[PDB]
């Protein structure tokens, strides 16, 4: 009965579902595809970054921003809103680092951002988030990887994806843990992070793209989040071209 | 955050506030409860109910002590009773006890709990409380005294009264059994007996909670050696005690 | 100098059997100069009597403060406040202004209507309830009062033995003190009947 | 949004008229009668309770006579819950005026102050008005006895005899008809019970539905004593005027 | 339905409609074309007056001695942002002795626009700015959306009939980057570009406003007789 | 369309409340303004609604400071809040740098106040709930650009006009201006030029008890003309149209 | 609370201003007529309500200063709040800037009170229209002003607000000369009484006349004065009728 | 008009909105069964892992609050992390100001109030989660207190939750009706976990693996969860049954 249940978000529809928050998932679907392979060594992020026209500048724009010095945060959905969730954890981590004098754990960080994205679903004065982030890194508790839904829900993962090509990415990571049962180093895992983005560009084969790959690994960068670049990258690209032919 | 600063208790077009009436509706769904004011005590009785028989009702309080002389009993919402018992305790101590050194008279505490009702009709973003309380008590100046606080925010002194789902039957039975003089043993004998024509589940001392604000006890005071202080006049009766008196109906 | 000796003032209070009496001087000075020989330091809310010593202005401030609080007590609970209940309110009002306090020293004197007992109590600056069933003295001739009062007084007095004792106690400290005296009023408080008797005494 | 859910209680209608104010006066007609009659020696205040029962204590209920201060009482018509908030604000406001000027508050001043609080909520903040209407019986040295009614809108107008609450129309017209200026309190008592006998919503005018109070100049030492009568003195005076 | 007058509510098609409507504020504004190289960036703006007696509306706003913003949306909304950019430019100089980077200045900008699109009673800014500037990374041209999304471009345009300018630039893209040390030509290639957005509006000494930034030139706005050698 | 907010849009994409404010400019009474190189004339229809009216207490020309004047048409109570800030701003600048404020800088500062509608938005306080409904013709003389005349909008955008009209008869006024304006007007031909346009868009008789002229010249600052001189000038318009 | 309750309308108004103007119509009428040495503000006092003690009751004319008086028509609950702010500003002016208020400042201030509330949320405009009259101190010319719910003011030489405003004002246009006002104080009272007896009628209880003179003389005329003047206008009226009646027969 | 969309009372005296919170505590589809031993308290829950990629370790529904008090959550996992967070913050706060470790009795009351306050302000959404708090008190013995979206709580002998909980409640009911005692008797805690698993295998109609279980036990002065290796050991002891 009644009319509505979609005008506010601190209503609950009768089924037991939400709205707006239920609708915000469709918003993340309009984004690009972005993957994370949790390696034994670390994590390797990669993101499909669309190139619309040649008017834009290549390798000069990013969807991989660092948080702290040892956490990649890479996001899909509505990009300013996704950048606000990255902004928020830069503040959060700096306070923790002031307060307790240690690099902020990944499991601590996972709790912190989670509470905030949950927090916007509890008032009608602010809008629910319409982005999903895939974040992880290397801290001293080992390598960890997380995906955080705009629902305010997050879980452990060893492979994640979100955006348009989440069907092909989810399935091709299933294949990736089932190739390798004892796992793989991050140096090899750069090459798979390229392959499954190119396979998730067949959902976006009306467009052309530039590939950004980044890593945080214990022993390839000493546990520090950097960008993959140069000669190592051009090799990941070549592997991926052959794989889709 | 907040962005509500306008009432949702509003007058209807033919008069009468819509919201204070609805709130009074939620009370008559709830349990049946009664209070009988005698010449030497006040007895109150209520019926205890649980989710399931695996739920205990011995760790749930449907009778509370506000001060050592003034107790409470409700018909209505459990949750609303919970918060409204705590805020009363806090205001009983902070808005009189510190300053005047003794616990508030029964009238005076009643008056205070009535403004809390009022600020949940008035002030933005809130809806009324959904309990009607009986607040029975004893003070030195009104003798024993019985009041009924309602969601409206008004109180009425009674001689004996009922609230709940059996309220109409209860008060017709109470009309014929209130007498000018009632002894404390007689008062208990009417209150269990009224509540028994308003029970259709189990009848045992573990399902019937009874509390007297009889006469004073120098055995629940916790000390001896100050004769000024005379202990709790409030005394909740355990399940066994109530049960002896059920076999003696 | 002293913030409670710059206009002086004294209050004496005694109990008897079935009666109390309280009494104050009528001196308001500004230091050395006498300004007035007719300022009261005793006031009455109902049948309770509250004598207030110490700095000139805080006697008056404090009178209108308790005037406010006594009205709200009586209106809600529909009786005149009892001596014992009131003493607790005299303590709390001092303590609220714990820092930079009211530079007074009141005396509560009554006879309870609910038990018929003489009841008296005292306070310092910050206010510590001083029980007694003897007498309580306060002010700037209080060192003298404590000795003088004790010496004459016999435990329990008749209503008009009590007028002769508390009158002499007050006179003799007040003419050995420089900031006290100068006309004085003694009250005899029985059950239901209070007489206010001014005293003939030394003005010089 | 939160803008959706706003009632808008503080807007003008197209007629130029305040919905919540018209409704507040409407709901005060459900609440019991209240009458005040101003003699030239006192004021009689007499009110018929809005509820009665056979189990209810009828001897400490106060829902009609309440003392704001020593020399100023009200009769209440509206909901009592609403009235209780304003009654502790008035008691304070009076008691303050005494505190700073060492003289008891004029009746004019205390009545304009109550109206201003009430006006305030219809004026600003988006909060309901309090549905209460008071008749003030009060004394001051300045004009002697004053009788006054204020309404939930927040305006006061003087009266010689007035009624608010239940059967308003019936009581006010009857009062004009019997009014003389030669009444004294004995007479003023009698007419106040007699008008209530005509407005009565029960079988007969019975003690247990009456609160009754006076402020008399026949009281000792040339000073007003406010006497709020007990129901055992109301029962006595009900035989005196001959109704029963 | 009421998804369209509430900036806090989605939208079963996964949008917000208000940012979209706000993106239409740019289409009804006037046209401007930006193009940049590695040593000089240029804004070439078409001012637009109301009637014959009215003046022409300035469309290049000086933000600093090496940073400039140009609006193409609505003017009142642009006055809130212009200060904001100035404020963070002086704070960066003041505290860190740093002539505020162009790329980082975009990232500040984002979050000012976002926080009112998250909040009710708020609105996205209807203006969309093209922001030029010369730092140590060279020249840059940013396009700022009402969305709060910033992107980095060799040359672009926004306003009315913006698509035709994007085409003139998509072709001539590989000509002007390899022009370096010759601001004269860089200014000339944008005059031809904004001429494809006209519809008999022409370019005069009262219509054309150019502003440039260099490695050897500060911020300068040319107007009046200074753009009359570049018609 | 959507007026269930003040920072609501519009598939058009413009402020909806601002759009509504521009149409409350056409219910004012016409203010005309001619800017030349000898000074600026600001003339206004004051309007006479009654001949009980005292018409000279109705002013639509007001001095902000010695070298800046303003003309308002629309809701003149809104112009009270905005003219107040102008007065404060201009004076503030003369304390802080001890110099003339530009006509431009002055105009610009006043656009910022109008845009402060809202329920709470931006890094600043919105302290209105609905926008102003008044348009300004800020005239003046600054020592940079000489004589300048600006039109300050309730939008928050300002354009410098050689000549502009605002008001009911705005639309028809401005048509005459496109042909009759040129830069070879003398000062006293500008005064007659105002009354020529004012007589045409007049909804009454043209006279001096519902018209007011004012100038800004360097030589005597801002001076608002007497009603005697306005009469002479109304009749000298009338002589040159009968030399036809 | 900050919600907009004043929202610009697509009619080119605010609905809350037009509606408040309507609130004012329902009031009981005040008439303002100014002499050459007096102002006279008279107001309608209802005579439906009866056993209304008026010794203690607030007058429909309230003195703000000892020489500037205000009367009001429209909502009578709202009226006292404006009076309260206006009284306080008058005594602030005396305090900090010195000298008693001008009529012009006080009016201009009252205009600013309603104006402020016109563009603030969380409120609604007052529905009270004011006639403020009195003399400026160190001058002896009558000043008569009207403020309205918008927050705009205009001066007048006679004015009326409230109920049946059109009928009176229409009369005042035709029985007054703006070049030469009423010669003396008496003539000025007789013209205000003649206007009230049009719409109001119903006895002489309704008529109240306040006369303010320069040099801070506020006097309010008691019932006996009113009555002398009411009788002269009723007879004069009767007498005319009779002499018209003779003239008709003659023709 | 609107009353099913905010938190004001309906004509019937009921809060429809509060009623939807009880139909939103079942969306997880996870069943839990909690029983009181002699000196131990046991809670067993289902744990599902939907995919390959997800790691079960992190997937949890047993959150440690105090150091003696755990909390097992049915209903959505956002309202679970927020409810865990507040409850945890309070637990610390109590230690700080009264200088002992929090009684469960009081955290059940404490959270009941905060739950309620979210049905008592219109903006604030109430939390759609049923929290079951397991402890061993040092004054109040082994206890279970269960809160629910109204801001009600009551104690339990034993309790069950989830959507299929009707089946489970009855099995539990029989055991104590038959016995006539309010708690399971046995001193070794290992076996109270055993009893519990059987009662769940019969009620839900299924056998289990170690990954389908996640088992938490509160002994005296400590709360722990058993590892998945150790849980296999509990499963062998059912063949010895």
């Amino acid at each position: 009965i009644g009319t509505g249940y979609d005008l506010s978000n601190s209503v609950f529809s009768p089924d037991g579902r939400n709205f707006q928050v239920e609708y915000a998932v469709k918003a993340v679907e309009n984004g690009t595809t972005s993957i994370g392979i949790k390696c034994n060594d670390g994590v390797v992020f990669a993101v499909e970054k669309l190139i619309t026209s040649k008017l834009l500048v290549p390798q000069k724009n990013v969807k991989i921003q660092v948080v702290d010095r040892h956490i990649g945060c890479v996001y899909s959905g509505l990009i300013p809103d996704g950048r606000h969730l990255v902004n928020r954890g830069r503040e959060e981590a700096a306070s923790f680092k002031k307060l307790y004098k240690t690099p902020i754990p990944i499991p601590a960080f996972a709790d912190r951002l989670g509470q905030y994205v949950q927090a916007h679903t509890l008032y009608n004065s602010v809008r629910p988030f319409g982005v999903s982030t895939i974040f992880g890194g290397v801290d001293k508790n080992g390598a960890h990887l997380y995906m955080l839904e705009p629902s305010g829900s997050y879980w452990g993962y060893k492979g994640a994806a979100t955006g348009k090509g989440r069907q092909s990415a989810k399935a091709e990571l299933e294949k990736l843990v089932d190739h390798h049962p004892e796992g793989l180093s991050a140096r090899e895992a750069v090459k798979q992070a390229a392959k499954i983005i190119y396979l998730a560009h067949e959902d976006n084969k009306e467009k052309d793209f530039e590939l950004e790959i980044s890593w945080c690994s214990l022993s390839e960068t000493n546990g520090l989040h950097k960008f993959v670049k140069g000669d190592l990258l051009q090799e990941a690209i070549d592997f991926a071209q052959k794989e889709i032919n | 955050t907040d962005r509500y600063s306008f009432s949702l208790t509003t007058f209807s077009p033919s008069g009468k506030l819509g919201q204070i009436d609805y709130a009074l509706t939620a009370v008559k769904q709830g349990v049946t409860s009664l209070g009988i004011k005698a010449t030497n005590g006040v007895v109150i009785a209520t019926e205890k109910k649980s989710s399931s028989p695996l739920a205990m009702s011995e760790t749930l309080s449907k009778v509370s002590l506000l001060t050592p002389d003034i107790g409470a009993v409700y018909s209505g919402m459990g949750p609303d009773y919970r918060v409204l018992v705590d805020k009363s305790r806090k205001v009983a101590h902070t808005s009189y006890k510190r300053i005047y050194g003794e616990y508030p008279p029964t009238k005076l505490l009643v008056s205070e709990v009535a403004k809390i009702m009022q600020e949940a009709t008035q002030s933005g973003g809130v809806r009324p409380f959904g309990v009607s309380l009986l607040i029975a008590g004893h003070d030195e100046f009104n003798g024993f005294s019985l009041y009924q606080v309602d969601p409206s925010g008004s109180y009425f002194p009674w001689k004996a009264t009922a609230i709940g789902k059996g309220s109409v039957a209860a008060k017709t039975f109470l009309e014929k059994r209130w007498n000018d003089e009632l002894e404390l043993e007689d008062a208990i004998h009417i209150a269990l007996l009224t509540l028994k024509e308003s029970v259709e589940g189990e009848f045992n001392g573990d399902t019937i909670e009874l509390a007297i604000i009889g006469d004073e006890n120098p055995d629940l005071l916790g000390y001896t050696g100050i004769p000024t202080d005379k202990g709790p006049r409030f005394r909740k009766l355990t399940s066994q005690e109530i049960n002896d008196r059920l076999e003696a109906l | 100098s002293d913030p409670s000796s710059i206009n002086g003032g004294i209050v004496v209070a005694m109990t008897g059997k079935d009666c109390v009496a309280i009494a104050c001087d009528l001196r308001l000075g500004s230091q050395s100069l006498g300004v007035s020989n007719k300022f009261e330091k005793i006031f009455h809310y109902g049948h309770v009597f509250l004598g207030i010593t110490g700095l000139a202005t805080d006697v008056t401030t404090l009178n209108e403060m308790f005037r406010y609080k006594t009205n709200l007590y009586k209106l809600k609970e529909e009786r005149a406040i009892e001596p014992e209940t009131f003493t607790q309110l005299v303590s709390s009002s001092l303590y609220e202004r714990r820092f930079g306090p009211y530079f007074v020293g009141p005396v509560v004197a009554g006879i309870n209507s609910k038990s018929g007992k003489p009841f008296i109590a005292g306070f310092d600056l910050i206010g510590c309830i001083d029980e007694a069933k003897d007498f309580i003295v306060s002010g700037t001739a209080s060192d003298q009062l404590f000795g003088m009062c004790e010496s004459l007084y016999e435990p329990n007095l008749e209503p008009e033995d009590l007028f002769e004792t508390i009158s002499q106690a007050l006179l003799n400290a007040a003419d050995r003190d420089a900031l006290s005296g100068w006309g004085a009023v003694v009250y005899i408080i029985k059950k239901d009947e209070v007489v206010k008797r001014y005293l003939k005494m030394r003005q010089d | 949004g939160s803008r959706r859910y706003d009632s808008r209680t503080t807007i003008f209608s197209p007629e130029g008229r305040l919905y919540q104010v018209e409704y507040a006066l409407e709901s005060i007609s459900h609440a019991g009668t209240a009458i005040g009659i101003m003699a030239s020696d006192g004021i009689v205040l007499a009110a018929e309770r809005k509820v009665t029962s056979t189990l209810l204590e009828q001897d400490t209920s106060t829902e009609k006579l309440y003392k704001l201060n020593d020399k100023i009482a009200v009769a209440v018509a509206g909901l009592t819950a609403d009235a209780e908030i304003l009654i502790n604000t008035a008691r304070i406001h009076a008691q303050n005026y005494l505190k700073t000027y060492n003289e008891d508050i004029p009746v004019e001043i205390l009545v304009r102050r109550l109206s201003d609080i009430k006006q305030g909520y219809t004026q600003h903040g988006g909060l309901r008005p309090f549905g209460v209407s008071f008749i003030y019986a009060g004394y001051d040295d300045r004009y002697g006895y004053q009788l006054y009614t204020s309404n939930p809108s927040g305006n006061y107008t003087g009266w010689k005899a007035i009624s608010v609450g239940a059967n308003t129309s019936a009581a006010q017209t009857l009062l004009q008809m019997d009014y003389k200026d030669d009444m004294k309190v004995d007479d003023a008592i009698e007419l106040a019970l007699k008008t209530l006998s005509k407005t009565t919503d029960s079988s007969a005018l019975t003690y247990d539905r009456l609160e009754f109070a006076t402020i008399r100049k026949g009281a000792n030492d040339g000073e007003v004593y406010q006497k709020i009568f007990k129901p055992q003195e109301i029962k006595d005076i009900l035989v005196k005027t001959g109704i029963t | 339905n009421n998804y369209d007058g509430d900036t806090v509510t989605f939208s079963p098609t996964g949008r917000l409609f208000q940012v979209e409507y706000a993106l239409e504020a740019i289409k009804q504004g006037s046209v401007t074309v930006g193009l940049r190289s590695n040593t000089h960036a240029v804004l070439v703006a078409l001012k637009r007056n109301a009637d014959e007696l009215s003046s022409y509306q300035k469309k290049i706003i000086k933000c600093d001695e090496h940073m400039g913003l140009s609006l193409a949306g609505l003017a009142p909304d642009a006055r809130v942002l212009s200060n904001y950019l100035r404020q963070q430019c002086n704070y960066s100089s003041l505290v860190f002795n740093r002539k505020l980077a162009v790329e980082r200045a975009g990232h500040l900008l984002c979050d000012k626009a976002q926080k009112n699109t998250q909040s009710y009673g708020g609105r996205p800014y209807g203006v969309g700015l093209l922001i030029i500037g010369y730092d140590k990374s060279g020249a840059h041209l940013l396009e700022f959306q009402p969305s709060g999304n910033v992107t980095e471009l060799y040359g672009t345009a926004i306003g009315a009939r913006s698509q035709g300018a994007k085409t003139y630039l998509e072709r001539t893209l590989d000509t002007f980057i390899k022009i370096d040390g010759n601001p004269d030509e860089l200014i000339k290639a944008g005059v031809e570009a904004i001429s494809q957005s006209l519809r008999d509006e022409s370019l005069t000494v009262d219509n054309l406003s150019i502003a440039i930034v260099g490695k050897d030139t500060p911020f300068t706005i040319y107007d009046g007789e200074a753009v009359a050698k570049y018609i | 369309e959507y007026d269930r907010g003040v920072s609501t849009f519009s598939p058009e994409g413009r402020l909806f409340q601002v759009e509504y404010s521009l149409e409350a400019i056409k219910l004012g009474s016409t203010a005309i303004g001619i800017a030349t190189k000898e000074g600026v004339v600001l003339g206004v229809e004051k309007r006479a609604t009654s001949p009980l009216l005292e018409s000279d207490s109705i002013e639509k020309i007001v001095e902000i400071d010695r070298h800046i004047g303003c003309a308002m048409s629309g809701l003149t109570a809104d112009a009270r809040s905005m003219i107040e800030h102008a007065r404060t701003a201009a004076v503030t600048h003369n304390l802080y740098y001890d110099e003339d404020i530009n006509v431009e800088s002055l105009t610009q500062s006043v656009c910022d106040l109008a845009l402060r509608f809202g329920e709470g938005a931006s890094g600043e306080e919105r302290l209105m709930s609905r926008p102003f409904g008044v348009a300004l013709l800020i005239a003046g003389h600054d020592a940079d650009d000489g004589y300048q005349l600006f039109h300050a909008e309730p939008s928050g955008t300002f354009y410098r006009y050689n000549a502009k009209a605002i008001g009911s008869g705005s639309e028809g006024a401005q048509a005459e201006l496109l042909n009759e304006w040129h830069s070879s007007l003398t000062l006293k031909e500008a005064e007659l030029l105002v009354l020529k346009i004012l007589k045409q868009v007049m909804e009454e008789k043209l006279d001096e008890n519902n018209a007011q002229l004012s100038c800004i010249t360097k030589q005597d600052g801002f001076k608002i003309y007497d009603n005697e001189k306005t009469a002479e000038l109304i009749k000298e318009l009338k002589e040159k149209e009968a030399a036809e | 609370y900050d919600r907009a309750l004043s929202i610009f309308s697509p009619d080119g108004h605010i609905f809350q201003v037009e509606y408040a103007l309507e609130a004012v119509k329902r009031g009981t009428c005040a008439v303002g007529v100014k002499g050459k040495n007096c102002v006279v503000l008279g107001c309608e006092r209802r005579s439906t309500l009866k056993l209304q003690d008026t010794r203690i009751t607030p007058s429909k004319v309230s003195k703000i200063d000892s020489h500037v008086v205000l009367s009001f028509s429209g909502l009578n609950a709202d009226s006292r709040i404006l009076i309260e702010k206006a009284r306080v500003e008058a005594q602030s002016h005396r305090l900090t800037l010195e000298d008693p208020v001008t009529v012009e400042y006080l009016t201009r201030y009252v205009a600013g009170v309603q104006q402020r509330y016109t563009q603030s949320g969380g409120v609604r405009p007052f529905g009270v229209s004011t006639l403020i009259a009195g003399f400026d101190p160190r001058d002896d010319e009558p000043k008569l002003y009207q403020t309205e719910p918008s927050g705009i003011y205009s001066s007048w030489s006679a004015q009326t607000i409230g109920r049946n405003s059109k009928t009176v004002r229409e009369f005042l246009e035709k029985n007054y000369d703006r070049k030469e006002p009423p010669a003396t104080v008496e003539e000025c009272v007789k013209l205000t009484v003649r206007s009230l007896l049009e719409v109001v009628q119903t006895g002489a209880k309704n008529i109240e006349i306040t006369v303010v003179k320069p040099d801070s003389d506020i006097v309010a005329l008691s019932s006996e004065e009113i009555n002398q003047y009411v009788t002269q206008i009723e007879q004069e009226k009767q007498e005319q009728q009779e002499q018209d009646k003779k003239k008709k027969s003659n023709h | 008009g609107y009353d099913r969309h905010i938190t004001i009372f309906s004509p019937e005296g009921r809060l429809y909105q509060v009623e939807y919170a009880f139909k939103a505590t079942n969306q997880t589809n996870i069943n839990s069964l909690a029983v009181r031993g002699k000196d131990c308290t046991v809670v067993i829950s289902q744990k599902k892992v939907p995919d390959k990629l997800l790691d079960p370790t992190t997937v949890s529904y047993i959150f440690c609050i105090s150091r003696t008090i755990g909390m097992v959550v049915n209903g959505p996992i956002p309202d679970a992390r927020n409810a865990a967070l507040r409850a945890k913050a309070e637990a610390a706060e109590f230690r700080y100001k009264y200088g002992y470790d929090m009684p469960c009795d009081v955290l059940a009351k404490r959270m009941a109030n905060l739950s309620q306050i979210y049905t008592q302000r219109a903006y604030m959404r109430p939390l759609g989660v049923i929290l079951t708090f397991v402890s061993v008190d040092e004054e109040l013995g082994p206890s279970i207190y269960k809160t629910d979206p109204a801001g009600y709580y009551v104690g339990y002998k034993a309790t069950a939750t989830g959507p299929k909980q009707q089946e489970i409640t009855t099995n539990l009911e029989n055991h104590f009706k038959k016995s006539k005692i309010d708690h399971i008797n046995e001193e070794s805690w290992e076996k109270v976990v055993e009893f519990a698993i059987t009662h769940m295998i019969d009620a839900l109609g299924t056998e289990f693996s170690k990954n389908d279980l996640e088992v938490g036990v509160a002994t005296k002065d400590k709360f722990f969860t058993l590892s998945a290796e150790n849980i296999e050991e509990r499963l062998v002891a059912i063949a010895e049954q």
